[PDB]
């Protein structure tokens, strides 16, 4: 599967040619995350710490978690009412761990032909574990997270594979302790309990309604 | 193999290849369509090449390439030899039956035009005596080499 | 010269020689060359469909001065249709037999060719061969796939075989109204193919094929029982009376099953009862008899 | 040179590895259905004089059906064991390709193979992939 | 006979003796390709033919490795495939063809009734151009881009022209489909050319009309073999920020569909303010009737309130259509003026045929 | 013996001349061309090539050594702008059709009135309409009505079927639109009649493949040059399809087309003329009774009437006669008309 | 991990494509590697995606997956003899499949 440089006459392998791919995940690579100060967030400081306890200490103390006898998790879920910081939190924490943020929208996965999301998901998870200990964020997986065993038109065929090819990529067969997933929704019960259990996303981060004291802090 | 030689571009008013006292130039090659398209004759010209053959080279090349001493008196032992005299009889028989089929047929309405517009180049005497000649010469060479070694070896 | 192929030199690109005969690759499908396969009297019962076809094909050929004397033009377009396949090939092969005229059969599934353009170019290359022999008839077999409907292009209904249907409709009458060319199209399902070639500007004869009647079913039975071995004391009408809306081909199935029953007994004779169990084998339908499906609705 | 005719277009014969490897008497229980196919396929092949005498014209083909696991492929193997034809079998969903025209051309390649060759036997396993009733090709 | 490109000898007779021989053996033949990518400090350029293969070749010493970017038609050798002098697509004046800088024939009173958004367009356009004082003293950065959205023909083109004659300096209208080109990487060069040659002159206005075509539509979900709208869209969001350190020139977009919305555009620094247009209540309709009747021969004793009461939901293109249709009723007979009942039929003809 | 300099240049170029394709023209004695395999070359151009007719979209002559532009080539007999012009006259003027006089004043005021009497528009300053849509049930009166109005005109007329604009050379589509509208502009204010426009315009889908984009760009450039708004010179365009709901919406919206004429149903009034029109050019004997055929059958078009008269002519020639009797008409009425009679609620509604 | 020779892991969701016959080509390509190499295990996860029940007129996208499924039913157990090959299927919805599977 390698794109080696070949002589035009002898047909000799001499070059390596670093092997690019489709432009779509290239368009998904978002670098240069601006440093957002955590104090911009009001009233949600417990969830900030529980996130920093979840991800940053696995990034720093790589050998504290190995001699103790445990494994750091790799699945964190944010949920709550839409507009409470689902897109204000982890991209404020992606700004200090220098680990190459990589977004993933929900409805971009749904394409017109069949078997497009199964290519597009796997190649996105390919490129991250090709790289350094990167961070994959998925935004609105409520779109591709159906409530399965239901064969009803038209969302009965195109979603469940892309749902699965996600799921079999997360834990799957081989261990994927190279890249962390901080995927977030705004809805819980519409999900089917397939990836919804532990192993995958288990750190349930509820977002409460901002208080009077939280909103006055934010203003 | 061909060699060539460039003519100058100053002889544009005079015809190229200034031949004077020779008539061998019509020989040894004529300029083909794949040659006169690129540069002949307006850029370069062709030249004749002969082969410097002599003695002290030619007979010693033949006597070491196409020559065998021990091979000219072998016997090619008769497991496959008389076996080769059996696969050829059958196909010759079928050609003989096919030769039988045409000779008994004998179209005799406009024969000379029917014969010339309907040729096959395999029936009459093409496949009839070709293999027959080959089987005849082989056993003669084989038996004569068999008889000579019986005369020689005791 | 129109459609004149020439020999070109491959080095200087100069002319070499005017070439012989015109563009006709793959004429192995064309020019069937074998005249006897079947006679005329082995059809029976469908004589009206026979007389219409004979005097819509052989009459424009053998006496064109009659049609050139009234003032109207001669027909060239024939459509045959019958859903179970009754007289859809036999009537074709018979008229292909006693005509002394060139017969070209092309199934409507061959022109598809792998990449673009090639499947389109041989359309016109056929008709120029068809006009090359003016006494000729082209037969089309199962024009149902190529010729269905002009759908969208971005969604399904790929516009690749559509160009051939455009070419076929615009060749016979797009440029010049040709002559001595009769076409025959044979398929069922006359609700799913396209209707633009179904206007009376192109096809004049929509000859159908009804299921055979009891007199017709008797006549088909006498065809196939002619070569068998029959025992005396048998009625053939009552066999046809036990076929309520048969399909012509089912007469063969009854003849084979009655033959197969006499085979296992090692007997060259056949009874009336052999056919009675033969028809009852073939009459196996989902509209079961029950006496109550058809009597509650009287 | 001129190549011999039909040196191409598929290679789908069963001679000498691979074999079905089952005897005809292995299937216990089909006293009619084993007897029915054998009348239709093997019996025309040898005893052709019996059909011609009556004028039966032995049948061209045979549809088998029913629930799974009744003995369908197992019968076709023991047919293929005791036969002297070039047994040519094919998966149903095999000859459908990305490029148009490939499917129907492979249909022609199979039939010209078997017709030009010996009195062979063509076996298609499933056709419900490619043989339902037809409607308006919207796609 | 034929032509084969001939002429009478008076202009090419002196050309055809020795200049043809100097255009054969000295003058070479090059080809065009496309450039996929590049490398750093060393060329190692990857070039595709799209018909032959993808080649990894090097540039010649005739050009400098400065302007050779991804996606440029360059000259390719026949033997060594080396990169010769690249070729530009089109030259030169493609900016003046859309920048007429001409006084338009639009009265400021041609939009009446929805004056609230016109004052918003007064503040966003006119005040950072001529009153940049309160922006400095208080401490808010002035906005520099506003998207317009809503029902079609509501007055989008009308209000965008109302600011055009208001200052009369460098108005640039961009057709949304004009940037939809055929070549790979064609508009993104033009977007570079528009942005540089507009920043030379001050007090300039650029309008993007119908950004449903190129301004962030589906970003890349339907075009999976060409990728031109996206590359231009990625380029324009790239050249808008970064290459605008405290500019003066304003850029406005308008859309019909309120769906083609980039959150990266609503990042603060590109697009900040939401201004939509809505339907007239009563009087903004009647004003348009007063607009499209004064230019034609009508009766001076007819009213326009009653007509707008018959039209609950209507746009200015529809109101213009009624006047043309009621125009045609007066032409159907020999009437040289327009009577009220011809307007009444034209209401019933336009509305009660397909709308409701 | 006098012609020398032209003879040398007839001999200067290479002999196996190939045929090229103009793509872009740069005025520095070299440009970019295209071969037949889509391979493109940075070649040059000579001086004798008569640089006046070099248009991107024209054909040229190329070489094998350097492949430079040997000479410009003509259109090589491509009559795609001249054949569609109707030279002769169409069918009968207004007495051919019957019972469509509701729709006649619409097209007469839209076409004849802007040309013959352009004073009603100038009395009030009101512009004429540009486009007219003719839709309705298929084969109703649409082609017959367009020939009826085009017969009564005093300007040139165009007949476009719509399939003769679609080619695959990636430029030929929108070029012939510009080449026709240049012919219509330079010549008299012709009547553009592009029939079957639903094959080119519907629902505006954009795919990634290269089979559909050759339609959309030709459609888009058509709407561009229809509304070019530079100098059109009052060119009247008549567009017609059968259905209307699966069409392009921006061609429907005003500013483009403001005339959407429908062609409704029939009756037993308009039929009797078409029976008389189709039974005029034949040896109609004095023993035929068409009135019994008219009253009996109650749903048929003129294309049905034509199919009756032809089958009546065929039945008379099968029995080896010249004239036609009534019986040939009776059987033709009973034979041909039995192909579509299906679906009626009889005796339910008085 | 233990007693492994040749272990294939199929996700059974990525084996669909936009082209009509390509998924069946993948399956036979998977099984010929299984005959290339002796004893081998084919693990297909989640049969619920590509399995399911046959039914009537069914939105032509679904016709492909039934053809992909019919290819799988034939190749692993059909006319030929699958030898030294074992198959581990694993899912969560065994309720509605093909009963022929
Ligand atoms: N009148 C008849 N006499 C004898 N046999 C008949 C008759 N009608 C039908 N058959 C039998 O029916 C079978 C079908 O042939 P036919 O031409 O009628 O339809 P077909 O062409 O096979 O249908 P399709 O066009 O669907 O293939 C033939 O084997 C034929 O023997
Ligand atoms: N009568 C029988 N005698 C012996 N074995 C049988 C019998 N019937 C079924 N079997 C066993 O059951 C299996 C039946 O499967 P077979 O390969 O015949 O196709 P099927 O399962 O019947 O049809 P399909 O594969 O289409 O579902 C055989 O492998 C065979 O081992
Ligand atoms: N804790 C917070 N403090 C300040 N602003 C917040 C907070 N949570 C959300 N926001 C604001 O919400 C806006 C976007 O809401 P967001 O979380 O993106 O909604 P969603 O993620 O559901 O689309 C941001 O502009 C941000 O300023």
């Amino acid at each position: 599967g390698d794109l080696v440089g070949v002589n035009k006459d002898s047909y000799l392998i001499l070059e390596t040619l670093p092997t690019e791919y489709d432009s779509r995940v290239k368009a998904m690579e978002v670098d240069e995350r601006p440093t957002e100060q955590y104090s911009d967030i009001g009233g949600l400081d417990k969830q900030i710490q529980e996130l920093v306890e979840a991800i940053v200490l696995p990034m720093n103390h790589k050998e504290k978690f190995e001699n103790l006898g445990i494994q750091p998790p790799k699945g964190v879920l944010m949920y709550g009412p839409p507009g409470t910081g689902k897109t204000l939190l982890a991209r404020a924490c992606a700004a200090q761990t220098k680990a190459t943020f990589l977004k993933l929208a929900g409805p971009q996965l749904v394409q017109m032909f069949i078997g497009d999301g199964a290519k597009l998901v796997r190649d996105a998870f390919a490129l991250a574990k090709e790289k350094a200990p990167s961070i994959i964020f998925i935004d609105e997986l409520d779109a591709i997270g159906t409530k399965r065993f239901d064969s009803e038109k038209a969302g009965d065929r195109e979603v469940q594979r892309t749902m699965l090819e996600l799921l079999n990529q997360l834990d799957g067969f081989q261990p994927n302790t190279q890249v962390k997933v901080i995927a977030a929704t705004n809805r819980v019960d519409i999900l089917d309990p397939a990836l919804l259990r532990s192993g995958r996303l288990d750190r349930k981060i509820e977002f409460p309604m901002p208080n009077e004291e939280a909103r006055a802090r934010i203003m | 193999i061909d060699a060539f030689r460039l003519i100058n571009a100053n002889m544009m008013v005079l015809g190229h290849e200034p031949r004077q006292t020779t008539s061998n130039l019509g020989h040894l090659n004529k300029p083909s369509i794949q040659a006169l398209i690129h540069g002949l004759n307006r850029h370069y010209y062709s030249i004749t090449i002969n082969y410097r053959k002599n003695e002290l080279e030619q007979k010693m090349l033949l006597n070491l390439h196409k020559k065998s001493w021990m091979e000219g008196l072998t016997l090619q032992d008769y497991s496959e030899h008389c076996k080769h005299n059996e696969s050829v009889v059958k196909e010759m028989l079928e050609l003989a039956k096919n030769y039988n089929k045409a000779v008994e047929e004998e179209d005799k309405m406009t024969p000379e035009q029917l014969a010339i517009k309907n040729v096959g180049k395999q029936d009459p005497k093409r496949h009839l005596e070709e293999h027959v000649d080959v089987l005849m010469t082989s056993n003669i060479v084989q038996c004569l080499a068999a008889m000579l070694d019986t005369v020689v070896f005791k | 010269t129109p459609n004149c192929r020439v020999a070109l030199r491959n080095d200087s690109y100069t002319l070499h020689k005017i070439l012989p005969n015109k563009v006709d690759p793959l004429v192995s499908l064309m020019m069937v060359e074998k005249v006897p396969d079947s006679t005329y009297e082995m059809i029976g019962g469908l004589d009206k469909q026979i007389k219409e076809i004979k005097e819509v094909i052989e009459l424009p050929v053998k006496h064109p001065e009659l049609f050139e004397a009234l003032g109207i033009a001669q027909p060239k377009g024939v459509l045959l249709y019958g859903p179970p396949g009754t007289g859809k090939t036999l009537l074709a092969r018979a008229v292909a037999h006693h005509t002394d005229c060139t017969f070209i059969r092309v199934s409507g599934s061959e022109l598809v060719q792998k990449f673009i353009g090639e499947g389109a170019r041989m359309v016109r290359e056929l008709f120029v061969m068809a006009r090359e022999h003016a006494p000729s008839i082209i037969f089309m077999d199962e024009i149902d796939s190529i010729g269905s409907s002009r759908l969208e292009g971005g969604s399904g209904g790929d516009s690749e075989v559509q160009r051939t249907m455009l070419e076929l409709l615009n060749q016979l009458d797009g440029f010049e109204a040709t002559k001595n060319i009769k076409v025959i199209m044979a398929t069922n399902r006359i609700d799913i193919l396209d209707s633009a070639l179904l206007r009376p500007g192109r096809i004049d004869r929509k000859i159908e094929f009804p299921p055979p009647n009891e007199e017709a079913r008797l006549d088909i039975l006498k065809i196939h029982s002619r070569k068998m071995n029959l025992t005396r004391g048998i009625n053939l009408r009552k066999i046809a009376e036990l076929m309520p809306g048969a399909s012509g081909a089912e007469v063969k199935g009854v003849c084979t099953e009655a033959g197969m029953y006499a085979l296992r007994e090692r007997r060259v004779h056949v009874t009336q009862e052999d056919f009675e169990m033969a028809v009852a084998k073939v009459m196996q339908k989902d509209s079961e008899k029950n006496m109550s499906i058809k009597k509650l609705w009287k | 040179d001129v190549l011999p005719p039909e040196a191409d277009s598929s290679i789908m014969m069963l001679t000498s590895d691979q074999k079905p490897d089952v005897m005809y008497a292995d299937i216990g229980g089909m006293d009619i259905q084993k007897q029915e196919v054998r009348e239709a396929v093997e019996l025309p092949l040898t005893h052709f004089e019996l059909y011609k005498q009556i004028g039966i014209d032995p049948p061209r083909g045979v549809l088998m059906y029913g629930p799974p696991g009744c003995g369908k492929t197992m019968l076709a193997k023991a047919v293929a064991h005791h036969t002297t034809a070039a047994f040519i079998r094919v998966v149903g969903s095999e000859f459908v390709q990305k490029y148009l025209g490939e499917g129907p051309r492979m249909v022609r390649d199979v039939f010209r193979l078997a017709k030009e060759n010996a009195p062979a036997i063509i076996f298609i396993d499933e056709i419900d992939a490619i043989a339902t009733k037809r409607f308006d090709a919207q796609t | 006979e034929s032509d084969t490109g001939l002429a009478p000898p008076a202009l090419w007779d002196l050309a055809a003796d020795k200049q043809t021989l100097q255009s054969e053996q000295p003058l070479q033949v090059a080809r065009c390709t496309k450039i996929i990518n590049a490398d750093s400090e060393d060329p190692k350029y990857i070039i595709n033919v799209k018909q032959f293969a993808k080649f990894v070749v090097d540039l010649s010493d005739q050009v400098a490795p400065t302007d050779i970017e991804e996606g440029m038609r360059v000259g390719v050798d026949r033997n060594k495939y080396q990169i010769h002098i690249p070729l530009p697509p089109k030259i030169d004046p493609t900016v003046t063809m859309m920048q007429v800088e001409e006084k338009p024939d639009v009265t400021y009173s041609d939009v009446g009734g929805c004056k609230e958004q016109i004052e918003k367009l007064r503040e966003v356009v006119e005040t950072p151009l001529l009153h940049p004082e309160r922006f400095v003293n208080l401490g808010i950065e002035p906005p520099k881009g506003v998207l317009l959205f809503g029902p079609p023909g509501t007055g989008k083109t009308l209000c965008a022209r109302a600011v055009a004659n208001r200052t009369d300096a460098c108005f640039i209208r961009v057709i949304g489909s004009e940037l939809v080109q055929k070549y790979v990487g064609e508009g993104a060069r033009m977007v570079r050319e528009l942005f540089e040659m507009a920043r030379t002159k001050k007090a300039c206005l650029i309008f993007f009309d119908e950004i449903d075509a190129i301004g962030g539509a589906r970003f890349d979900d339907g075009a999976g073999g060409d990728n031109e709208v996206q590359r231009t869209m990625l380029e324009l969001i790239n050249q808008l920020d970064g290459f605008d350190p405290r500019g003066n020139i304003k850029v406005l977009m308008a859309t019909n569909r309120p769906d083609t919305l980039d959150p990266a555009l609503m990042r603060p620094g590109r697009l900040d303010r939401k201004i939509e247009f809505s339907l007239p209540d009563l009087e903004g309709r009647t004003h348009i009737f007063k607009i499209h009747a004064r230019s034609m021969s009508v009766e001076r004793d007819i009213r326009f309130e009653l007509l707008a009461r018959l039209c609950p939901n209507s746009t200015g293109a529809e109101i213009r259509s009624v006047c043309t249709e009621a125009g045609m009723f007066a032409i159907r007979a020999r009437r040289k003026i327009a009577t009220e009942k011809d307007f009444l039929e034209a209401v019933n003809k336009v509305i009660k045929s397909y709308a409701k | 013996k006098q012609e020398e300099e032209r003879s040398k240049v007839d001999d200067l170029r290479g002999t196996p001349m190939s045929v090229g394709t103009l793509e872009e023209i740069i005025d520095d004695n070299h440009a970019i061309v295209s071969t037949s395999v889509g391979s493109e070359h940075y070649v040059s151009i000579l001086s004798f090539v008569d640089k006046d007719l070099l248009e991107p979209g024209c054909s040229v002559l190329l070489n094998h050594k350097v492949h430079a532009v040997i000479g410009v080539l003509m259109d090589d007999t491509d009559p795609l702008v001249t054949v569609m012009k109707v030279e002769k006259a169409p069918q009968e003027t207004y007495a051919d059709i019957g019972g469509l006089d509701n729709q006649i004043q619409e097209i007469k005021e839209s076409v004849e009135l802007p040309l013959t009497h352009p004073e009603y528009y100038e009395e009030m300053g009101i512009k004429p309409p540009k486009g007219v849509i003719l839709y309705g049930p298929p084969g109703t009166g649409k082609t017959l009505l367009a020939k009826a109005v085009a017969n009564q005109t005093s300007a040139t007329f165009l007949r476009v079927v719509g399939s003769e604009l679609i080619q695959k050379y990636l430029g030929d589509g929108p070029k012939l639109v510009r080449e026709l509208f240049r012919v219509a502009e330079e010549h008299a204010p012709s009547i553009v009649f592009i029939d079957e426009i639903d094959a080119i315009g519907t629902k505006r889908y954009d795919s990634n493949s290269g089979g559909e984009r050759e339609i959309q760009r030709t459609m888009l450039e058509l709407l561009n040059q229809l509304d070019g708004f530079d100098s059109r010179g009052d060119v009247k365009v008549i567009m017609a399809t059968n259905r209307i709901e699966t069409l392009d919406p921006a061609l429907i919206r005003p500013g483009r087309i403001d005339r959407k004429i429908e062609f409704p149903l029939p009756d037993e009034k308009t039929k009797k003329r078409i029976f008389q029109i189709h039974t005029s050019r034949m040896t109609l004997a004095d023993d035929v009774t068409l009135d019994d055929l008219i009253m009996a059958k109650d749903d048929l078009s003129g294309a049905d009437i034509k199919a009756i008269c032809t089958e009546a002519g065929l039945m008379a020639l099968r029995e080896r006669r010249m004239k036609v009797t009534n019986e040939d008409f009776k059987k033709s009425k009973e034979n041909v008309l039995y192909k579509k009679q299906e679906g009626t609620p009889e005796g339910l509604y008085l | 991990s233990q007693l492994d020779c040749n272990f294939l892991k199929v996700v059974s969701s990525s084996i669909v494509d936009k082209y009509i016959g390509e998924s069946a080509r993948l399956i036979r390509e998977m099984f010929n590697y299984a005959r290339d190499h002796q004893p081998c295990i084919i693990f297909m996860d989640e049969i619920d995606a590509i399995g399911g029940r046959r039914f009537s007129e069914g939105t032509s996208a679904d016709r492909e997956i039934q053809r992909t499924l019919m290819e799988l039913l034939n190749q692993m157990d059909g006319f030929d003899t699958l030898h030294r090959v074992k198959m581990i299927m694993a899912t969560n919805r065994p309720d509605t499949l093909d009963p022929a599977l």
